[PDB]
């Protein structure tokens, strides 16, 4: 329920976007 | 596009078989796809652009919350641009800039 | 080039091609199935060929 | 209206005394409230149920 | 007389499925207690 | 058939609500209509092409990102 | 009751984060850039694929993801929300779920709702793994199914945050609304420059109207015939689809302008003038979502209900499947598939049209009861605003307003049944209600417009 500032929520929501490619990336090179 | 009149996208194969869309010529420079030349080309005017925008995000009398964003578009679009088109070719040719 | 431009009213050379090769290509595939099951089977533990 | 029963209430708001300042203040269609349940229930079960058919 | 693990060979089905298997082709007809 | 001989009373009184209700609306004018024509057109296509472009470069990417 | 449940409910309201007030008011050059990175960050979401998709034919997913958007991170999108607001305010139409007017009781049933979002999303995306549309849940393991369900489960949470960031005053207007807007327009600006070629049996077209335009003039001697070919090509979009979608929005415009304005005034301050609007689609998109819901739910129990038992003839009767039912009250129901079947058929298409205008009609008012919109209800809000009409008793303002409310609902639910049976057999893209909203929203933020430029 912490009051948060709008500039924090962006940050937040570009790692979980930064996150999903990381793993695409790692899913094939632990395949390979 | 409009003399040599490529597919959109091409299709490949494996021993699983079964046809794989294609989106990049591979080995071949002067070959391309409807769709891989435009998103390519897409990216070299976004980056000239966003020099642009940092140029004018200088100007005096702006206000600081207007100045601070301005600046995070303007290196994202140049920073992505140029890095991303590296991806593009490496692909496009497995052993580009590879010694 | 020649081979892969959209011909419209008309077949594209690439794809009659791509479709045998998916024929011929997809039988071979069969003859490796058949010798994998021979060799790499059991026989008479699976034995419902009493 | 009875007279008889200026004197009952008066003996009920008596009783007050007792219960201050804690005394009671106070002394849509049914078919069409139920229609309107199924229909926005429905809705949401039934697009997870066709979602499912239409998979399989 | 069968072993422990052959019991489902006993079964009706499964020697009709394996009848089907693989002795389709037999020219004489043969028939399974029903 | 009863109710249905019942129910057209109402349904010419309604009938005369919608032409009053009609009346008393204001109407756009023609001018402020062109205004509001041009406003909408320039932001139909300036949000559309945003999600044309994203779109598009996307495809090249899916084919990366999975083979 | 429910109050009883908010205070229960309260522990667990808390944990849902929430958006900093805006300080002080944004100028409008900040105004604008806000909501673009918004719209970005939510757009290049919506097109990320899946991780550990699995798929017989391998590659499958990957062809999928190049058509439409199955598969994608952003598929659950915005339904989960929308479908805990709506049930929300029809409890309390109900009266069943008591809100309390206090502020701090109202900021706690926003809070419930929210947090009832959520749980709708869990059971979703848990329905799905189980189902083994992606894969056998076997398959995956018991690992990738629970990375596939996180990263569904965040990509609902992040969306919330957003929308209320618009809300809170750093973007003009609000999330949701503005979200919904970008895929309809978007889809029509894709499926007239889409350059995309897709091949049928008989040979590669264009999906693109514009691009299939002008390839085919060039590559066909005669002219004429490749001209009629674009304008009426039933397989692919046409080029008369697009000519009937401008002329949509040029209709929806100008009703959409229709509204009757009551004049009122501030008790408190003396030459204060202000008007109390009243929209001609005063009940909005809500009739129509609710007419072609109860039309859907009708259609899956009929069909479900043939399987189970056939030899009923009571399942036949009210709809024979064959799944479209060809007979019966269900294909009555079903729109006619075109305009030479309606002639074939004019029975069943008249009782059609006359049933999709009476049921949004009947919807809409009974409506406005749950909904809370009633003229009792506008009639207390003005007087907690301290405002009240000029030369009238309180009293008095309530039956003033009911002369035109029940009318104008009424109406709205025809208007808008109307719109919605015109714009199929126009054939213009889209529905007619996503063509009411795109225009309502960009007008909104039109007017924000013009107190800027002062």
């Amino acid at each position: 329920g912490l009051k948060v500032g709008p500039v924090p929520v962006l940050v937040m929501s570009l790692l979980f976007i930064a996150s999903v490619f990381m793993l695409h990336i790692w899913g094939k090179y632990t395949r390979s | 596009d409009v003399i040599v009149e490529p597919p959109s996208v091409g299709s490949m194969t494996d021993e699983h078989g079964h046809q794989r869309p294609v989106a990049f010529l591979a080995y071949r420079v002067n070959g391309q796809y409807i769709m891989e030349g435009l998103a390519s080309s897409f990216l070299f005017t976004m980056g000239g652009l966003g020099f642009i925008i940092l140029d004018r995000s200088n100007a005096p009398n702006i206000p600081k919350l207007n100045r601070f964003l301005l600046l995070f578009i303007g290196f994202v679009c140049v920073l992505l641009s140029f890095f991303m088109a590296r991806v593009f070719m490496r692909m496009k040719l497995p052993g580009y800039l590879m010694g | 080039r020649e081979e892969e431009a959209i011909q419209l009213d008309g077949l594209n050379a690439s794809q009659i091609r791509e479709l045998r090769e998916k024929s011929e290509k997809f039988a071979f595939q069969a003859e490796v199935n058949r010798m994998m099951k021979l060799i790499i089977n059991s026989l008479y533990k699976n034995k419902e060929i009493f | 209206v009875a007279k008889q029963r200026i004197r009952m209430a008066n003996e009920k708001h008596s009783k007050n005394i007792t219960q201050r300042g804690n005394v009671a203040k106070t002394s849509v269609g049914p078919w069409l409230l139920a229609l309107f349940i199924f229909v926005v229930c429905g809705s949401a079960i039934f697009q997870i149920i066709q979602s499912i058919r239409m998979g399989m | 007389v069968l072993k422990e693990e052959a019991s489902d060979y006993l079964e009706l089905d499964t020697i009709k499925n394996l009848v089907k298997k693989y002795s389709q082709f037999i020219n004489f007809p043969i028939y399974v207690w029903s | 058939m009863d109710q249905v001989m019942q129910f057209v009373e109402p349904s010419r009184q309604f009938v005369k609500d919608s032409i009053r209700l009609v009346k008393r609306c204001t109407k756009p004018d023609r001018k402020e209509f062109q205004k509001i024509a041009m406003a909408t057109a320039i932001g139909f296509a300036i949000m559309g092409f945003i999600g044309f472009f994203v779109k598009l470069i996307h495809i090249p990417i899916n084919n990366i990102i999975v083979g | 009751m429910a109050i009883k449940f908010l205070e229960v409910i309260k522990p667990f309201c808390v944990i849902l984060p929430e958006i900093q007030k805006p300080e002080r008011k944004i100028q409008f050059k900040e105004k604008v850039l806000w909501t673009a990175i918004t719209l970005f960050i939510f757009l290049v979401c919506c097109q990320i694929p899946l991780f550990g998709i699995m798929s017989a034919d391998p590659f499958y997913w990957m062809r999928v993801i190049l058509a439409s958007n199955r598969g994608t991170l952003m598929e659950l999108g915005i339904s989960p929300i929308v479908t805990s607001g709506l049930i929300m305010q029809l409890l309390a139409g109900a009266k069943i779920i008591e809100v309390g007017d206090t502020p701090k009781d109202r900021a706690l049933f926003n809070g419930a709702q929210k947090l009832f979002g959520m749980i709708i999303t869990i059971g979703q995306s848990i329905v799905y793994v189980m189902t083994g549309m992606y894969g056998d849940p076997s398959e995956m393991g018991a690992g990738i199914c629970l990375l596939i369900t996180i990263q569904l489960f965040v990509a609902g949470l992040i969306v919330l945050l957003l929308d209320e960031l618009l809300q809170k005053g750093y973007g003009l207007g609000s999330g949701i609304s503005l979200f919904i807007a970008t895929n309809i327009c978007e889809t029509i600006v894709w499926k007239a420059f889409s350059p995309t070629t897709v091949n049928t049996g008989r040979g590669m077209e264009f999906e693109g109207a514009i691009i299939a335009l002008f390839h085919l003039l060039a590559t066909r001697t005669d002219k004429v015939r490749a001209l009629r070919e674009a304008f009426y090509r039933q397989n692919l979009p046409n080029l008369m689809n697009l000519i009937a979608t401008i002329f949509v929005f040029a209709v929806v415009i100008y009703f959409q302008g229709f509204r009757v304005d009551l004049p009122i005034k501030s008790a408190r301050y003396r030459g204060q003038y202000n008007t109390y609007p009243i929209k001609l689609f005063y009940t909005s998109n809500i009739p129509i979502i609710l007419q072609s819901a109860l039309v859907s739910n009708l259609y899956v129990i009929s069909q479900m209900l043939s399987a189970r038992f056939s030899g009923n003839l009571l399942v036949s009767l009210l709809g024979t499947w064959s799944a479209y039912p060809v007979g019966g009250l269900c294909y009555y129901l079903s729109p006619p598939e075109s305009f030479g079947s309606v002639l074939e058929d004019p029975v069943h298409a008249v009782v059609y049209i006359v049933f999709m205008l009476g049921s949004c009609a009947f919807f809409s008012k009974t409506w406005i009861e749950v909904s809370g919109s009633s003229a009792k209800d506008v009639a207390k809000q003005l007087k907690e605003q301290q405002m009240v009409m000029r030369g009238h008793r309180e009293t008095s303002m309530v039956h003033e307003l009911n002369r035109y409310i029940p009318t104008a609902a009424a109406f709205g639910g025809l208007c808008i049944g109307a719109l919605s049976v015109l714009a199929d057999f126009l054939g213009a893209i889209g529905s007619g209600t996503g063509i009411l909203l795109a225009v309502t929203i960009i007008y909104q933020y039109f007017e924000i417009f013009v107190k800027e430029q002062s």
